[PDB]
């Protein structure tokens, strides 16, 4: 996660590992910069995932003719008047959870039960 | 996202007798230069009235 | 041989509608403090956009593995856009969607005439396109043909010639000498 490109080379910075200093660099397999490693995770796979459900969340989510409105009251704004729709992730054993968004603070949040 | 669907009506388009007799018709207009330019060029080369 | 000039100069990009573009193919810059405004010489008091301050690597050049005459002139100091006042402008702006050519002048004339030039009309060409001996003297011009030049060829004899066919081809083939193919040939030598 969080690919890390150089400068003067702007290509995409590989892992270099320091052995005597005893540490993680990145290298620039083509311009011979180098830097430090701002974190010791290399890499992340992430099979089951969470995001995307709130995919493309503009500030115009509001003014989509086709959203079915509802009524709850954010927990911040209570205002009851929100937009909402299911978990953009085009995915067959999504769940079924709700997305609110109210139309004043823009804020999201979830008609969940299992976890807020 | 989901895959694409393919019958959406939206990305179907129905050529009516404007298209079909251009697309005829083009490919017909060419074949007629071709002619043209071969017999004007057998005739130049020949210099044929 | 390249020249970098000066390459200092403040230089503004505009971007402009057409009917500006064609009008530019005087001005009075009355910037305001930052809604910069400008007069255009008639016409209007179409003030500039601060369409991008900050422009940098983008230089102004003119010229004049083949080298030319390279200058450097000005930099971009800022970018921007007409405002086009606007009442006449989005008159024809949106009036822009109002042109188009024409249709067929479908032939109005009888049938009948039309058709008589198509046929056998037995005219042409009214558009001019793709209209299309003394053996002794002959010897002795031989002999100078020979002499003259020994690649003499035919064409350049019989040219020569300006007599009859016969007296040059005929009585010069004793002792001149044609061969037929390689450099020296049809060449009385
Ligand atoms: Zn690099
Ligand atoms: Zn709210």
């Amino acid at each position: 996660t969080t690919f890390r490109f150089c400068r003067d080379c702007n290509n995409m910075l590989y892992p270099r590992e320091d052995k005597e200093n005893n540490r993680l660099l990145f290298e620039c397999r083509t311009c011979s910069y180098v830097e430090e490693a701002g974190s010791p995770l290399v890499y992340r796979h992430e099979l089951i995932t969470n995001i995307g459900e709130t995919a493309g969340v503009v500030q115009d989510i509001g003014s989509d003719p086709t959203l079915p409105r509802s009524d709850r009251e954010c927990p911040k704004c209570h205002s009851r008047e929100n937009v909402f729709f299911q978990s953009q992730q085009r995915r067959k054993d999504t769940s079924m959870v709700l997305f609110f968004v109210c139309l004043s603070c823009s804020h999201i949040f979830t008609s969940d039960q299992k976890n807020k | 996202k989901d895959q694409d669907d393919r019958d959406h009506f939206g990305k179907k388009r129905l050529d009516l007798a404007g298209p079909l007799l251009a697309q005829l018709f083009k490919t017909l207009f060419k074949k007629l230069t071709k002619d043209i330019f071969r017999y004007m060029q057998r005739t130049v080369e020949e210099a044929h009235d | 041989d390249l020249d970098l000039e000066r390459s200092n100069r403040q230089v503004w990009l505009v971007r402009l509608p057409m009917f500006l573009a064609e009008k530019w193919r005087l001005g009075k810059i009355r910037i305001n403090k930052s809604k910069i405004t400008l007069l255009l010489n008639e016409p209007h008091e179409y003030d500039l956009e601060l369409t991008k301050k900050v422009v940098e690597n983008e230089y102004v050049f003119t010229e004049q593995t083949i080298p030319k005459k390279t200058a450097i002139v000005g930099t971009v100091c800022h970018e921007c856009q007409v405002m086009p006042y606007h009442k006449i402008v989005e008159q024809r702006r949106n009036i822009v969607k109002l042109n188009n050519k024409e249709r067929i002048t479908t032939l109005d004339e009888t049938v009948g005439v039309t058709m008589s030039h198509t046929g056998m009309s037995m005219r042409s060409d009214n558009s001019n396109f793709l209209k299309v001996m003394p053996k002794k003297e002959i010897l002795d011009y031989l002999f100078k043909l020979f002499d003259e030049y020994d690649y003499w060829s035919l064409k350049g004899l019989k040219e020569r010639t300006r007599q009859p066919e016969a007296h040059l081809k005929e009585c010069l083939d004793k002792v001149a000498t044609l061969v037929k193919k390689g450099p020296y040939a049809f060449k009385y030598t």
